[PDB]
């Protein structure tokens, strides 16, 4: 992050101005005047290209240009690291729960982000294979138990009309005595029903309306 | 000239003077598409009609008849507004005694509308379940024996032995509103019944992949293999 | 005439605070009060020779204002090639993701045409290869009858139905089988008891 | 791009002479051709008040600019009630001269000519039939744009615009079958047909050829600089009492 | 570099002046509590002055004056906020233009968005790339959640064109404001990214002349009764002719009848008093041109339509391409229609007005409106 | 013409009953394409129409609702119908419905009975998501809401609470709370939609 | 980079204009001048050196910490996989409670269906009776 | 050109200045110099700040160019990440990759499905069983049976009271 300009900084307020202040005419530490101003003279004389305020701005381009050159394979080398489930292939709901705050929890959204990540420092690799058979197992669970649920309310639903009807045919609270005495009143039925039967075999001596007879019994027992 | 065409008219007289775009008023036409192509086989006929000083009651009864042989009927009683018209109360006076249980918990919900459908849709659904059940029986009569179960709801074959039982469940709605249709099959190779998950997933993409009425004669195909 | 006085003031206390970092060494001759007063004399050199100067002689061109805009333009600067460089690492990114999708595809696409070429050398004769209107009808007549098949288990890519984890995740299940199987019987045993199959068969 | 502008004449009237009075007053030496033309030489006319006279009247300036080349195209029969007309071209100043010659030595009653919309359709009707030396009539084809401009309420609809291209154009004529007038038995009848649009009463601005005119309420837009024998009789035709 | 409310833009002071006398005085009160509320700057005793001037009937100069110079542009909110109250004042003169939202296989998406939790997401996407700031408001008459979204750019900071998005409420159809640069092509993939959170959505267009007002777009192509029928069928989108099945039978349309006039088959319009005709046949005219009853003006007003007829006569394809424009075209229409200019018995379904504001192929008979 | 009325009379009444299933066929013409003959006189149709209507009927307020129509016309060149004009709203894909019914060619009446039934069942259910939370705004379990144009998306709030909703066709898919604790109320609620109205009560007693 | 600013000092110094230039008395001051000059070149090439170390590991610590705010690790995740165990857990708590209530319903109808006796002595009295039916019915 | 005759200037003045000193030069003797090199340290900075303009005014033009450089390819590469990014969102919502993800689906139901029927055709002959209630519909048939055997409207007790009842009505 702003490494031109560390770069221009460097190169202005360290290495132009040591060059010039103190590197030319402070030298007569060893040493008259006119020998140093001499040197000095010829000095900034035969130099006046290198030093110069836009001659360093375009070594200081240079130099960005070499360090973001090496910027770069950095930057194509820092992708290609161990990768260990990046985002963008994990579920909605799973990188929302990476990040935090998810603020809305589903059901049907986490089994399908669940049922979606990626099978595979070695400890934890087995310790997430066995998270992740365990979540498989919790949705596979889930999902039987809601099928199992549907047909259980389905059953109660049939078993609770069943006894509502009862109770609304009889209105008497006797649904215990109705299914013990069911086979009484079955019992009863057909051995009057032979009564009947005697009573149509040789009294009547029909042979057309027999027919009809036969017709309704075997549509009414069946319709 | 200047018409003033009525709800009783002939058709040609209302071609002539039609330039807008709203339905025929001709009231037989009418009736006739609502009869013969959207609700066939059911005879509505109203019985009764009163009013009062400013509702109007309504007797109404239909006889769902696309089962010829043993059909239900059912006789509602309606009671309007007549005027901001909503439907203050109905109830049933006679229900013919086949569907009485199972439009017991389905006639609680106060709305007619379900009901009516549902009913509808309920007949025709068990119409289409006898026409499947006995195009099964008529193409394998010869080979095995096969005969029905419960009331209908689920065909049996065996043949030399082995079992096959085809269920066919229809659910009414209670406690979606239109009845659904459930089918599942089970096995039996004379010792013990098979693994029902397999069976289902083999009875799931045989119907997603064929059909229901040609994808249960391939089920019957897999059940006889003695050629393949 | 104005402005060459005003840089040369500013250089002149540049160049007074320079030669006086150097006498803050150099005083160890003489003391310090004799430096500090004597800076006075000195100084006032500097503004007598500059007064002589300012006699012996125009636009308004300063180093320190033409200095901060140089900053402000290397600041700049600065800030756009960072932006740059930004959309560059943001570009290779996107790039790199384009190729693993356009990967992901065409690797799927090679594996659906070796699948649905080994397909063909396998045993597929009787129940299957009857149609490979086929699922097109079943959504019509899935429409028709409101059909619920009995629906199967989601894709778990090779983790196989243990059943023995799943009835133990559930410790309900066993009792609504034995439930229902006490309930089966009992109901048997009441129609058995009935004949319901028996007198319905020989009337009709 | 010579847009052509129409008046009206009272008198057939002949420029025998009065051209020198032309050439002295312009110092110039305009031309003039005595053409008798035929309009419609199939022989199912009866040869009855057929034959028009047409003065090309140029002004002879050579052809380093278009504007200062003016023809001045006349056209006559005896027999009509409105005996002439005259139709030039150009922006020349030399215009508003000869009109006042015209004028000032002949005594004639001049008014400026406009369109209906049926004369419109029967000026584009006549400006494809081509003419050839073998006196047959052949026809080219050109992608037609009908341009309309109502005066509706609150300006709702502004201008509107029916376009025919060339293929179309050419099938529609051949669906309807032999004949010599397009644009009057086969297009405007297809149009009212498929859109209700009845042309001849709709406000027609703008009859265009794609490339060879642009007819208008007013003035003739053309590619060349002449204007065929069919257009200038359909012109005198229509502006009769 | 994703802005906050905070901060305050450059701009000059007489833009946001023109922009601030097209408004009321109560609305500008409102936005002055609001913001003093929200933002504050040079509790509730200083807005006590602000009460009486209301109260008196004072100029609007003077309450711009006031709003103009305690904020001494305000910041990025309340130029937000003057510019959406412009947007619900004025509504005739911005410019919508209408874009599907495809997924997958090809069948449509309904947004269901939330107003929160988009802006965050859309915010943060748009700020990898430029200087952005959107605000999201929810229309007070229409169900639809305008959102603002403007870019800003560096040489402070200064502003673009301010870019809307219209989003309705249970439609798969995006409106958004017509601009062709590159960004809005970056706004509205930005918001095709951060719409979805599930799977990938692609903004297809669906048209390419764009409406005049919100009403009008969202009458068209909004969750309407009238956006399939639109023409001669707007008495099906309205229910005029029919009451419920509950209703009284004596004040029934095939009991009473109606009075139509005998039509003519024959060619006899092109050959050519009793007011009761008269009335029948302008009623006639309304009836083909509109439901069943100023004067001209349809429901949607539409600027531009051009459409090409495709018939097929012995073997040939015989194209013409009719190219309407004007203020109203179908009420245009209408009018040429009532000056007996155009047989009404011939104009056909979609000269009428059906697939209102469309233009397209007419093959067979059956409209297909251009891609 | 005193009979005829009650001729008529009869025919109107049962057409009511027959309009209160919901789903009804009408007949139309479009007056484009009525075409003469002109050897007889006598007027044909060229190419046939037909209208469903889909009218629901309400239970908050016990009168039928708005109807929607829906209207086929008959292709030209291929003896199916095509989806002409409809007014149900855009949020119910009718256009999608219409190609997924019999794979896109609807040829008999029964083949566009399915397609009336299938849009049918998705008005229904959007009548019913909206009446369920206006019953229980009518009882004062939950305070001011607001809905969404198909009532996919609430937010109500609880005496303290603000809760969100995204629910499916008859089923809660997605609840938000927001002011540990908070995760087994959100999934607590996320059941079906008439558990809601028995959950909401079950902690506010 | 370090080989860009090596040649920027050491061809600005006193070694470019002095090696022309150049008994005794005048040679003790320009050998002793580019020895004093060539300390101020190994000062400041370590100076060079230094800063492209505190440079680039201040760049590639920064490019460390834009990559792992776009990938994942494996403790994060498993802490959120535990959550969302947690989550499915009490939602299979809740389902097996109304499984429990369910089966609670049943066991409630299962006594109420049941008749302990000897019943088949009735089942053999209907089965005489159908019997008796049949004969009474095939011989009419 | 009045910078380098101002450079002009005071290096000649401040060249006779300093030449003055250095012969005044040449506090016993530390005292001179001091002047002497703040006069020299004044010509130097003065000429360095002449020098120091013009290097500033042709860089500021310089970097001003580079500037305009960078901002052309900071939109180059704005329009080349939007195209990306289009192109990326066209890729995954097309037709092309969902049409081949529907064909993988197909081919994987049905390889499953003919596995499935193979095994069965396998174990009806060649080389299952059941032993729990996972997921089981044989009790809904049962109970089913059951409520259409006991129902108090038509039921099996009733079919036969509406036959005895209609027996005697025939008499």
């Amino acid at each position: 992050t702003d490494t031109y300009n560390s770069i221009s900084n460097f190169i202005e307020n360290e290495l132009t101005a040591l060059l010039s202040s103190d590197d030319y005419l402070m030298d007569d530490l060893a040493g008259p005047n006119e020998v140093c101003r001499l040197l000095k003279a010829q000095v900034i004389e035969k130099r006046k290209d290198a030093m110069s305020r836009g001659k360093q701005d375009l070594l200081s381009k240079e130099i960005y240009d070499n360090e973001s050159e090496l910027r770069a394979s950095q930057s194509q080398q820092i992708m290609e690291l161990v990768g260990d489930i990046p985002k963008y292939s994990l579920g909605s709901e799973l990188r929302n729960r990476v990040e935090g705050e998810p603020q809305s929890t589903s059901i049907e959204r986490l089994i399908e982000d669940v049922l979606k990540l990626p099978q595979m420092d070695l400890k934890v690799l087995s310790e997430y294979s066995n998270l992740r058979k365990d979540l498989i197992l919790k949705c596979q669970a889930l999902q039987i138990g809601e099928s199992k649920l549907s047909d259980i309310l389905s059953q109660t639903n049939s078993i609770n009309s069943l006894t509502t009807s009862i109770k609304e045919a009889s209105e008497d609270d006797d649904i215990s005595e109705y299914f013990a005495t069911y086979n009484g009143k079955l019992v009863v039925a057909l051995e009057e029903m032979k009564l009947l039967l005697e009573e149509a075999v040789k009294t009547f001596g029909n042979s057309p309306e027999k027919r009809e007879k036969i017709k309704k019994i075997l549509s009414e027992l069946k319709k | 000239r200047v018409e003033r065409i009525n709800g009783l008219t002939n058709l040609q007289k209302e071609l002539v003077t039609k330039y807008d775009t709203l339905p025929l008023l001709n009231m037989n036409l009418r009736l006739s598409y609502l009869r013969d192509h959207t609700y066939p086989h059911l005879q509505v006929s109203v019985q009764s009609r009163d009013r009062v000083h400013g509702i109007e009651v309504l007797v109404v009864n239909y006889k769902f008849c696309r089962n010829t042989m043993n059909p239900f009927e059912i006789q509602f009683k309606m009671f309007y507004k007549f005027e901001d018209s909503t439907l203050l109360k109905w109830e049933i006076l006679r229900i013919s005694t086949n569907v009485r249980l199972k439009a017991k918990q389905l006639l609680a919900t106060r709305n007619f509308q379900k009901c009516l459908l549902s009913l509808y849709e309920f007949d025709k659904i068990k119409s289409k379940k006898t026409g499947i059940f006995q195009n099964l029986i008529n193409l394998l009569k010869r080979k095995t024996r096969c005969y029905l179960m419960n009331n209908s709801d689920s065909l049996i074959v065996e043949r030399v032995t082995i079992k096959l039982q085809i269920n066919f469940i229809i659910t009414m709605p209670g406690e979606c509103f239109l009845p659904m249709s459930k089918i599942s099959i089970a096995l039996w190779k004379g010792g013990e019944r098979f693994n029902q998950i397999d069976l289902d997933e083999i009875c799931y993409g045989l119907i997603k992949e064929y059909g229901v009425k040609t994808g249960l004669k391939e089920i019957c195909n897999v059940c006889l293999f003695p050629d393949m | 005439s104005i402005l060459r006085l005003l840089e040369t003031n500013t250089v002149s206390a540049l160049d007074s605070v320079f030669e006086k970092y150097e006498k803050e060494m150099n005083q160890m001759t003489h003391n310090n009060e004799v430096k500090r007063i004597y800076s006075k004399k000195e100084r006032l050199l500097e503004i007598i020779l500059t007064k002589i100067k300012k006699k012996l002689r125009e636009r308004d061109l300063d180093i320190e204002y033409i200095y901060s805009k140089r900053q402000f333009i290397q600041n700049r600067y600065s800030q756009e090639l960072q932006n740059n460089e930004r959309l560059e690492a943001i570009l290779s990114r996107e790039q790199n993701l384009l190729e693993e999708t356009r990967k992901l595809c065409m690797n799927l696409k090679t594996n659906n045409k070796k699948r649905l070429t080994e397909k063909l050398i396998q045993k597929d004769l009787h129940p299957v290869l009857n149609k490979a209107d086929g699922p097109v009808t079943f959504r019509n007549d899935s429409h028709e009858l409101n059909l619920m098949l009995n629906d199967p288990i989601k894709s778990t890519a090779d983790v196989r139905l243990d059943k023995e984890e799943v009835l133990s995740l559930l410790p309900s299940l066993k009792e609504y089988t034995k439930k229902s199987k006490e309930l089966k019987e009992t109901m048997g045993q009441m129609i058995s008891d009935s004949h319901e199959e028996e007198i319905k068969e020989v009337f009709v | 791009p010579y847009t052509w502008k129409f008046l009206g004449i009272s008198k057939q009237l002949s420029l025998e002479n009065g051209i020198a009075k032309l050439n002295q007053l312009l110092n110039l030496e305009v031309d003039l051709d005595i053409q008798t033309i035929r309009v419609p030489s199939d022989p199912d006319g009866g040869t009855a008040a057929d034959e028009y006279i047409r003065y090309e009247m140029r002004l002879d300036i050579s052809n380093l600019d278009e504007g200062t080349y003016s023809k001045f195209i006349f056209l006559g029969n005896s027999k009509m009630e409105v005996p002439m007309f005259l139709c030039y071209c150009g922006t020349d100043n030399r215009n508003e001269v000869v009109l006042q010659w015209l004028k000032a030595e002949y005594g004639v009653i001049m008014w400026p000519i406009k369109f209906e919309q049926k004369t419109m359709i029967k000026l584009a009707d006549a400006s494809i039939v081509h003419v050839t030396k073998e006196n047959i009539e052949q026809i080219t084809w050109f992608s037609s744009k009908l341009y309309f401009e109502p005066e509706t309420q609150d300006k709702n609809l502004r201008q509107f615009s029916i376009e025919i291209p060339r293929e179309s154009c050419e099938g529609l004529a051949l669906g309807y079958g032999n004949t010599m007038h397009p644009y009057n038995d086969a297009i405007v009848p297809y149009i009212y047909n498929e859109t209700g649009m009845a042309v001849e009463r709709l406000p027609l601005t703008s009859v265009i050829l794609a490339g060879h005119t642009k007819i208008m309420r007013e003035s003739i837009v053309t590619s060349t600089r002449s204007l065929r024998n069919r257009v200038l009789a359909v012109v005198l035709q229509s502006i009769q009492f | 570099l994703r802005l906050e409310d905070n901060y305050v833009p450059t701009s000059d002071t007489l833009v946001v002046f023109k922009q601030l006398m097209k408004l009321p005085v109560t609305v500008l009160y409102d936005l002055t509590l609001s913001w003093f509320a929200k933002f504050g700057g040079s509790i509730y005793l200083l807005t006590e002055t602000l009460d009486l001037l209301i109260e008196k009937g004072v100029r609007r100069n003077v309450i711009v004056n006031r709003i103009l110079y305690v904020y001494w542009g305000l910041n990025v909110f309340q130029l937000a906020e003057i510019d959406c109250h412009l947007m619900i004042s004025k509504p005739e003169k911005f410019k919508w233009l209408p874009s599907k939202a495809l997924r997958g296989d090809g069948k449509p998406y309904v947004v269901k968005l939330q107003p929160a939790k988009f802006i965050e997401n859309l915010q943060t996407d748009l700020a990898k790339i430029y200087h952005c700031h959107v605000y999201m408001f929810k229309h007070p008459s229409l169900p639809v959640l305008i959102t603002r979204i403007q870019l800003f750019d560096s040489n402070p900071l200064i502003s673009r064109r301010p870019y809307y998005v219209a989003f309705p409420l249970n439609s798969p159809i995006i409106f958004h404001s017509v601009d062709k640069d590159i960004y809005a092509r970056l706004v509205l993939q930005s918001i095709s990214r951060t719409i979805s959170e599930r799977e990938t959505i692609i903004f297809k267009p669906v048209q390419k002349i764009p409406v005049k007002s919100i009403h009008n777009i969202m009458t068209l192509l909004g969750p309407s009764r009238f956006a399939e029928s639109m023409g001669p069928w707007e008495c099906y989108a309205s229910a005029n002719f029919e009451r419920s099945p509950l209703h009284d039978y004596k004040k029934h349309q095939g009991l009473t009848g109606k009075k139509v006039m005998v039509r003519e088959f024959d060619d006899s319009f092109l050959n050519d008093e009793e007011p009761e005709i008269r009335r029948l046949r302008l009623e006639k005219n309304m009836i083909k041109f509109k439901g069943s009853a100023s004067r001209y003006s349809s429901l949607v007003p539409i600027e531009k339509v051009g459409f090409t007829l495709k018939n097929e006569i012995n073997s040939r394809i015989i194209t013409i391409k009719l190219k309407f424009n004007g203020n109203d075209i179908f009420g245009g229409l209408h009018e040429l229609c009532d000056k007996n200019l155009i047989n009404i018995d011939k104009v056909p379904g979609w000269l009428a007005g059906e697939n209102g504001s469309f233009s397209g192929t007419i093959m067979n008979g059956d409209f297909q409106r251009e891609q | 013409s005193t009979s005829d009325r009650s001729e008529l009379e009869d025919y109107i009444v049962l057409e009511n009953v027959y309009r209160m299933f919901g789903i009804t066929f009408f007949p139309l013409v479009d007056p484009i394409d009525l075409k003469i003959k002109d050897a007889s006189g006598e007027i044909f149709v060229d190419r046939e129409m037909l209208g469903i209507r889909l009218e629901v009927f309400s239970e908050r307020t016990s009168q039928f609702e708005k109807p929607h129509y829906v209207l086929l016309k008959k292709r030209i060149k291929s003896n199916s119908w095509f989806l002409f004009k409809h007014t149900i709203p855009s949020f119910i894909d009718v256009q999608g419905i219409f190609d997924d019914t019999n794979g896109g060619l609807v040829i008999s009446h029964d083949d566009a009975y399915l397609f009336a039934k299938r849009v049918f069942l998705q008005l229904v259910e959007v009548q019913k998501r909206r009446q369920i939370f206006k019953d229980l705004e009518a009882k004062k379990i939950i305070h001011d809401l607001d809905l969404d144009l198909e009532s996919s998306m609430v937010s109500f709030f609880v005496k303290d609470i603000k809760v969100e909703l995204f629910v499916k066709q008859n089923e809660i898919v997605s609840c938000s709370i927001l002011d540990n604790n908070k995760s087994k109320w959100e999934i607590a609620l996320l059941g079906s939609l008439d558990d809601l109205e028995l959950k909401l009560n079950h902690s506010f007693a | 980079s370090e080989q860009l600013l090596h040649n920027y000092v050491s061809d600005s110094l006193l070694t470019t204009l002095i090696s022309f230039q150049e008994e005794q008395q005048l040679q003790h001051w320009y050998e002793l001048l580019q020895a004093r000059d060539a300390r101020v070149t190994s000062e400041l090439e370590a100076r060079i050196k230094q800063f492209f170390i505190t440079l680039r590991s201040r760049l590639l610590r920064f490019l460390e910490s834009e990559q792992l705010s776009h990938s994942l690790s494996l403790e994060t995740l498993i802490d959120a996989l535990y959550k969302i165990n947690d989550l499915l857990q009490q939602r299979l708590q809740i389902l097996d409670d109304a499984i429990q209530e369910k089966t609670s319903e049943l066991a409630e109808f299962e006594n109420m269906v049941r008749s302990p006796s000897a019943g088949d002595n009735a089942i053999p009295g209907l089965l005489q009776i159908i019997q008796s039916y049949i004969n009474l019915l095939e011989e009419n | 050109s009045v910078t380098t005759i101002d450079v002009l200037s005071s290096l000649f003045i401040n060249l006779f200045e300093n030449d003055l000193i250095p012969q005044a030069l040449k506090f016993r003797k530390l005292l001179y110099k001091l002047d002497l090199r703040l006069f020299q340290t004044i010509s130097d900075q003065m000429t360095r700040d002449l020098k120091d303009i013009l290097d500033i005014n042709v860089s500021n033009n310089e970097l001003c160019y580079q500037l305009k450089q960078v901002l052309a390819r900071k939109e180059d590469l704005n329009q080349q990440i939007i195209s990306v990014r289009n192109e990326i969102q066209e890729l995954k919502a097309g037709k092309d990759w969902h049409d081949l993800q529907n064909e993988q689906a197909k081919l994987n139901d049905k390889v499953k499905l003919n596995k499935r029927l193979n095994d069965l055709t396998s174990t009806l002959l060649g080389k299952d069983s059941e032993d729990d209630s996972i997921r089981d519909d044989s009790n809904i048939l049962d109970i089913a049976h059951f409520v259409d055997l006991m129902d108090p409207y038509n039921g099996l007790l009733k079919k036969i009271n509406k036959i005895n009842e209609n027996l005697s009505n025939e008499l």
